[PDB]
C-alpha cells in the first residue's frame, strides 16, 4: 500500500454525474462505496451509467472485477457492455474486465480482487 | 422459620410471591400495560413496584455517587416495614417516595417532603 | 425447502410435461431428462421408475442411483457423472434437463469423505472447498452458442433445508450460487396449497426473458395482484370492515390461490394454463364460490376443449396473444362464467 | 435461551405486531364509521338540550346510576376509569341503584358493589347503537325499574375529548316532575291536556341514552 | 291507542312507529342501515340486591 | 329572525339544522300546525303524519314518525324526530297493506302485542293518506 | 386418493386444513382472546378442537395408566366419524365428550353420559 | 440431561418459579411423569386419584384461557376453583 506520507490529507468529493449520488451520499475521490441491493433493479445499468459519467466527466477509466461472478451473468454483462458502448471491440473500450468465475478454486478467488487492484 | 422466626419467613415468602407475580406479568405489561390487568393483579403490580423501589438503600460508601447519607437499617424495623407494605398500609403513598430510602419512617418523611414540595 | 414437500413431485411432473414434445419430432423443442437420486432408499427410486413407466417417461428418462446403500464416494461422484451425461447431450446441440435430488446428502457424503481423510474441517465440520464443489458442478449447465450449436443443459438441484432455514451453511452457499429459488413451505401444504410455493420468496434472475409470451402478457398482472394480496390477507380474519378495493383484493387473492392448487401428476399445457390466468386476473371468477373453482376450471377446460380448441392450438403455436385471441378468449370466458 | 426458543418467540411477536396493526386499521375504520353516528346523535340531542338551556329544568333535593361501556374490552383506561367515576359518585350516595349497559363495566362494578345493580344490558358493543335499541331500553327502565319514581338520575358515559384523550362524563336527567316545576318553563307554551312533560321526559331519557351510547 | 295505559312508553310508541315506517319501506330503498337499525339484539337481565339473575331476554 | 331557523333532526341524519325557512307544517298532538317565521316558544309532541316545509323555495312533503316540535325562543323551531321520507317512493302499497292485515291479526293477540299492533295499524292507515 | 379412497382422502385433507387454520389462529386467541374472530372462525376453532380431542384413543396397554379399556376402532367407522364431524353434526355436543373415546357411537354414549 | 432422561423410569421436574410462588415442593405436574406410574401406587391412593392428574392437566389447559381474563361458564369456573384449591 502507499505510505502514510503519500496519503492525500483531505478527501474531496468525486463528482459522479448522477444527481442523487452527488446530492445525498457524495463519493470521496479515492473512497469506499458500499452498494447494496439485489439484482433486477438496474444495478448493472447503474454501474454502466457510472462508467460513462466518469468517462465523460473526469476521463478516468473503470476496472470491473467479478469475484465469484455467475459465468452466465458475466456473459450477459459483457454482452451488454459491448452493446451499451462502454466496450468498443474496435474503438476505445473505456473499461477493463477481470472475471474470476465461480468454478475457480479459492486460491483464484482470493486473488482476483488483487489482480483488479493492481490493474 | 425456626431460624429467622416464623414472621420473617412469612414476610419474605409473600415478598417473593409478589415479585414473582410481577415478573410473570412483566411481558403483558410490556405489550399491553397496566390497563389490561385485573384489578387484583393491578394492585399486586403496584405494590410490587413500590417494594422494588423500597429495596434500594442509600450507601455511606457510594455517598459520592448520591450525596445521600448511608442507611444502617435495623432488622426488626425492616421486617415490620415490609410487613406494613405487604399489609398495604401505605398504598396511598406514591412509588417514588419508596425510592432510595431507609426505614418505613423515612418513607413517611419522603412522602411528606414530596407532598410539601410537589404539592 | 424443507422435507416431504413435493419437491421431488415438482421436478417429477416437470419431467412428465415433456411427453408433449418428446413424442413429437422437433429436437430443438424436445428435452431429455436425467433424474439423479442421491442418498435415497431403493424403494423410492424403484417407485419413481415404475411411476415413469406409468406415463411412459422412460422413453426419455435417465436414472442415476446414488442410494444410501451405496458407498460415500459413489454418492460423491454421481452428480458429476450425470453432469458429464448431460454435457454429452449439451454438446450435441440438444436440450437436457437434469434434476439433482438432493445435494444435501451429497454434501454430507463429501463431508464424511473429507473428515475421514483427515482434511481440516470448517463450519459445521464441512470442508472448505464444498462451495468449490457445487460451483464446479452447477456451472456445467449452460446454454451454448450458435457457433457451438446452441446446446442447453438445465439444472434443478434440491436443497433439503432444516427447520425452514437459509442461514445454514450449505443452503447459503447454494443460494449464493443459483439463479434464484423455487421456495416451498410446509404450512401452505397443510393449507392444501399444492404445490406449496411461497411466491413471496421464489424468484428468477432470468425471469421474464424466457417465458412464453402469451403467458407473459397476462402473467405480469398476476404477480402484482399477489404482491398486493400478501400485504392485505391478514385482514381476512376479521369482519367486513374492508373497502371494496381490499375486499376485491381478498376475492382475487383467494380465488387465484385456489387456482394454483393442483394435483400431483397433473401437467397442464401452456395453452391450458393461459385461459385460467386470463379468467382469474380479469375478475370473472369473483362471483363464483370458492369451493367450486377447481372443478370449475376443469369444466372450463372441457368447455374450451369443446368449442374453442382452435384458439388453444393458436395459443400453443404462436405463444403470443393476438387481439382477436384476447377478444374471443374473453368472449368464451364470459360465456362460460355465465353458463356456470 | 436456545436459537429455537428465541426464533419461535420472535416469530410469535412478529405475528402479534402484524395482528395489532390489522386491528388498529380495523379500529380506525370502525372509528370513522362511528363518528357519523356520534355526530348524528349529538346534533339531534342538541335540539332538545338547547331547550333545557332555555327551559332551566334545574332540580332541587334514592338515585339511579347508569354506566355505559361495551361487552368487549381492549380499550385501555376506560372500563376502570369510568368505574372510578362510578366510585366517586357512588361513595356520595351508596344507596343509589345501578343499571349497567356493558358487560365489562358490569364486571367492574359487580365486584365492588353487587348490591345496587338491578338490571344489566348485554349485546351492545358490536355496532353503532340505534334509536330503536335506545328507546327500547328506555322503555324497559319505565317497565322494570320505573325511573320516573326515582328523584335523581345520572348517566355515566365516556366523552372522547380527542382521538388521543377521553373523559368519563356525567349527565343529569330531570324527571317530568321537575319539568313542570322548572322556573323558565311557563315561558314555553305547553298544553296541560296532552301529557307533554310525562312524554318529553321519556323522549329526553331515550335521547340521552342514545347520545351516551353513541 | 291506549298504549299509555296498556302498551308502550312514548319513546317506545315512536319506536314502534319507526318500525312501522321502516316496515312500510320501499324494498329497493330499504337499505342495510334500515335493517340494522331494526336489528334488535340487546339482552336485558334484571339483577337483584343480592345480584341475582333474571332471564337474558331479547328486548 | 327573517324567516326562521329550522333544526330538523334525526338519529341517523339531521337534515336541517338552523335552515332558514318561511313555514313548517307538522302533525302535532293538537293536529296539523303551520308555523311561520315567528311563533310563541311552544313545545308539542308530534303525531306521525305529513310535514310540509315551505321555504324561500317551494314546499317539501315528508312523512314523520312522530317526535317533538319545540320553538326555541330565538325563533328556532327544532323538529326532533326519527324518520325522513321521499315524495312517495319509500311508500309502497303492497308493503303496507299485506303487513296491515297481519298487524290487524296481531292486534287480536295479547295486549303488549295488541296495543303495539294497533299502533302499527294506525300508522299504516295514516300512511294510506300518504298513498293518498 | 387412488389408494385410500377419494372420500377418505378428502376427509383427511379437510381435517388437515382445519387443524392448520386452528394452529394459525392460535396467535390471536392467546393474545386477543376468542372474541375478535368471526363466527365462522370461532366455529372452525370449535370444530378443530373437536377433531383434536376426538383423536384421543384409549389403549389396553395404557389401561394401567387410564383405567379405561382400549378401543380398536375400525377404518370405515373412522371415515364416517370424521365425515360427520367435518359436516358438523355434533357441534352441539361439547368438546369434553370426545376425550379418550373410540367411535362416534361411543361419542354419543359419552355425550349422553355427561348429561348427569 | 438429554442423556439421563433417556435412561430413567420417569422424571421429577422442579421449576424454581413455582418455589417462588410458595409451591413447596415446586413440582411441575405437566412435566414430572412416572413411566411406571400407578402400577406400584398405593391402591387406596389410586382409587381416590384415578383421574386427578389429567384433571389438573386440563385444569391448567383451560386455566390458560382464564389468564386472558375473559368470562367462562360455571363448569370451567368450577374446575378452575377446584384445581386452584
Ligand atoms: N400437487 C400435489 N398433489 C397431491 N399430492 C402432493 C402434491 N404435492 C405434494 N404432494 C404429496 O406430498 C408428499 C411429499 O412429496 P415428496 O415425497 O415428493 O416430497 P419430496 O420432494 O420427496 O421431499 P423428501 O425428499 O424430503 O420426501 C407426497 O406424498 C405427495 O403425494
Amino acid at each position: 500500500p502507499p505510505s502514510f506520507a503519500e496519503q492525500s490529507t483531505s478527501a474531496e468529493i468525486l463528482e459522479t454525474g448522477i444527481k442523487v449520488v452527488d446530492l445525498l451520499a457524495p463519493y470521496a475521490r479515492g473512497g469506499k462505496i458500499g452498494l447494496f441491493g439485489g439484482a433486477g433493479v438496474g444495478k448493472t445499468v447503474f454501474i454502466q451509467e457510472l462508467i460513462n459519467n466518469i468517462a465523460k466527466a473526469h476521463g478516468g477509466f473503470s476496472v470491473f472485477t467479478g469475484v465469484g461472478e455467475r459465468t452466465r451473468e458475466g456473459n450477459d454483462l459483457y454482452r451488454e457492455m459491448k452493446e451499451t458502448g462502454v466496450i468498443n471491440l474496435e474503438g476505445e473500450s473505456k473499461v477493463a474486465l477481470v472475471f474470476g468465475q465461480m468454478n475457480e478454486p479459492p486460491g483464484a478467488r482470493a486473488r482476483v480482487a488483487l489482480t483488479g487492484l493492481t490493474i | 422459620a425456626a431460624v429467622v422466626g416464623q414472621e420473617h419467613y412469612d414476610v419474605a415468602s409473600k415478598v417473593q410471591e409478589t415479585l414473582q407475580t410481577y415478573k410473570s406479568l412483566q411481558d403483558i405489561i410490556a405489550i399491553l400495560g397496566m390497563d389490561e390487568l385485573s384489578e387484583q393483579d393491578k394492585l399486586t403490580v403496584e405494590r410490587a413496584r413500590k417494594i422494588q423501589r423500597f429495596l434500594s438503600q442509600p450507601f455511606a460508601v457510594a455517598e459520592v455517587f448520591t450525596g445521600i447519607p448511608g442507611k444502617l437499617v435495623r432488622l426488626k424495623d425492616t421486617v415490620a416495614s415490609f410487613k406494613a407494605v405487604l399489609e398495604g398500609k401505605y398504598d396511598n403513598i406514591p412509588e417514588h417516595a419508596f425510592y432510595m430510602v431507609g426505614g418505613i419512617e423515612d418513607v413517611v418523611a419522603k412522602a411528606e417532603k414530596l407532598a410539601a414540595e410537589a404539592n | 425447502g424443507d422435507r416431504q414437500t413435493g419437491k421431488t413431485a415438482v421436478a417429477l411432473d416437470t419431467i412428465l410435461n415433456q411427453k408433449r414434445w418428446n413424442n413429437g419430432s422437433d429436437e430443438s423443442k424436445k428435452l431429455y431428462c436425467v433424474y439423479v437420486a442421491v442418498g435415497q432408499k431403493r424403494s423410492t427410486v424403484a417407485q419413481l421408475v415404475q411411476t415413469l413407466e406409468q406415463h411412459d417417461a422412460m422413453k426419455y428418462s435417465i436414472i442415476v442411483a446414488a442410494t444410501a446403500s451405496e458407498a460415500a464416494p459413489l454418492q460423491y461422484l454421481a452428480p458429476f457423472t450425470a453432469a458429464s451425461i448431460g454435457e454429452w447431450f449439451r454438446d450435441n446441440g440438444k436440450h437436457a434437463l437434469i434434476v439433482y435430488d438432493d445435494l444435501s446428502k451429497q454434501a454430507v457424503a463429501y463431508r464424511q469423505l473429507s473428515l475421514l481423510l483427515r482434511r481440516p474441517p470448517g463450519r459445521e465440520a464441512y470442508p472448505g472447498d464444498v462451495f468449490y464443489l457445487h460451483s464446479r458442478l452447477l456451472e456445467r449447465a449452460a446454454k451454448l452458442s450458435e457457433k457451438e450449436g446452441s446446446g442447453s443443459l438445465t439444472a434443478l438441484p434440491v436443497i433439503e433445508t432444516q427447520g425452514g432455514d437459509v442461514s445454514a451453511y450449505i443452503p447459503t452457499n447454494v443460494i449464493s450460487i443459483t439463479d434464484g429459488q423455487i421456495f416451498l413451505e410446509a404450512e401452505l401444504f397443510y393449507k392444501g396449497i399444492r404445490p406449496a410455493i411461497n411466491v413471496g420468496l421464489s424468484v428468477s434472475r432470468v425471469g421474464s426473458a424466457a417465458q412464453v409470451k402469451a403467458l407473459k402478457q397476462v402473467a405480469g398482472s398476476l404477480k402484482l395482484f399477489l404482491a398486493q394480496y400478501r400485504e392485505v390477507a391478514a385482514f381476512a380474519q376479521f369482519g367486513s370492515d374492508l373497502d371494496a378495493s381490499t375486499k376485491q383484493t381478498l376475492v382475487r387473492g383467494e380465488r387465484l390461490t385456489q387456482l394454483l392448487k393442483q394435483n400431483q401428476y397433473s401437467p397442464l399445457a401452456t395453452e391450458e394454463q393461459v385461459p385460467l390466468i386470463y379468467a382469474g386476473v380479469n375478475g370473472h371468477l369473483d362471483g363464483i364460490e370458492l369451493s367450486r373453482i377447481g372443478e370449475f376450471e376443469s369444466s372450463f377446460l372441457s368447455y374450451l376443449k369443446s368449442n374453442h380448441n382452435e384458439l388453444l392450438t393458436e395459443i400453443r403455436e404462436k405463444g403470443e396473444l393476438s387481439k382477436e385471441l384476447l377478444a374471443s378468449l374473453k368472449s368464451a370466458t364470459e360465456s362460460f362464467v355465465a353458463t356456470f | 435461551a436456545t436459537l429455537k426458543e428465541v426464533e419461535m418467540r420472535l416469530k410469535s411477536i412478529k405475528n402479534i405486531e402484524k395482528i395489532t396493526k390489522t386491528m388498529k386499521i380495523v379500529a380506525s375504520t370502525r372509528l370513522s364509521k362511528a363518528e357519523k353516528a356520534k355526530i348524528s346523535a349529538k346534533k339531534m340531542d342538541e335540539a332538545e338540550q338547547l331547550f333545557y338551556k332555555n327551559a332551566e329544568t334545574k332540580n332541587l333535593d334514592k338515585e339511579l346510576i347508569v354506566a355505559i361501556t361495551s361487552d368487549k374490552g381492549l380499550c385501555g383506561s376506560i372500563h376502570s376509569q369510568l368505574a372510578k367515576a362510578v366510585r366517586r359518585h357512588l361513595n356520595d350516595q351508596p344507596n343509589a341503584d345501578i343499571v349497567t349497559i356493558g358487560d365489562k363495566i358490569k364486571m367492574q362494578l359487580l365486584r365492588t358493589h353487587p348490591n345496587n345493580i338491578k338490571l344489566s344490558i348485554n349485546g351492545i358493543g358490536k355496532d353503532a347503537p340505534t334509536f330503536q335499541e335506545s328507546a327500547l331500553i328506555a322503555d324497559k327502565l319505565l317497565s322494570v325499574m320505573k325511573a320516573g319514581t326515582y328523584p335523581k338520575i345520572s348517566i355515566f358515559y365516556n366523552d372522547p375529548v380527542s382521538s388521543l384523550s377521553f373523559e368519563p362524563s356525567e349527565k343529569p336527567i330531570f324527571n317530568a316532575k321537575t319539568i313542570e316545576q322548572s322556573p323558565s318553563f311557563g315561558k314555553f307554551e305547553i298544553d296541560t291536556d296532552a301529557n307533554v312533560p310525562r312524554d318529553l321526559f321519556e323522549y329526553t331519557l331515550a335521547n340521552q341514552m342514545l347520545t351516551a351510547m353513541a | 291507542s291506549a298504549w299509555r295505559k296498556a302498551g308502550i312508553s312514548y319513546a317506545a310508541y315512536l319506536n314502534v312507529a319507526a318500525q312501522a315506517i321502516r316496515s312500510s319501506l320501499k324494498t329497493e330503498l330499504q337499505t342495510a342501515s334500515v335493517l340494522n337499525r331494526s336489528q334488535t339484539d340487546a339482552f336485558y337481565t334484571q339483577y337483584k340486591n343480592g345480584t341475582a339473575a333474571s332471564e337474558p331476554t331479547p328486548i | 329572525s327573517s324567516g326562521l331557523k329550522l333544526q330538523f333532526a334525526l338519529p341517523h341524519e339531521t337534515l336541517y339544522s338552523g335552515s332558514e325557512v318561511t313555514q313548517v307544517n307538522l302533525p302535532a298532538k293538537s293536529g296539523r300546525i303551520g308555523v311561520l317565521a315567528n311563533h310563541v316558544p311552544t313545545v308539542e309532541q308530534l303525531l306521525p303524519g305529513v310535514v310540509e316545509v315551505m321555504e324561500g323555495s317551494n314546499s317539501k312533503k315528508f312523512f314523520i314518525s312522530g317526535g317533538f316540535a319545540t320553538v326555541q325562543p330565538d325563533s328556532q323551531l327544532c323538529v326532533t324526530a326519527i324518520e325522513a321520507f321521499p315524495l312517495e317512493s319509500f311508500s309502497q302499497e303492497n308493503i303496507k297493506n299485506l303487513l296491515a292485515e297481519a298487524k290487524k291479526n296481531v292486534s287480536s293477540s295479547d295486549a303488549r302485542e295488541a296495543a303495539e299492533a294497533a299502533i302499527q295499524v294506525e300508522v299504516l292507515e295514516n300512511l294510506q293518506s300518504v298513498l293518498k
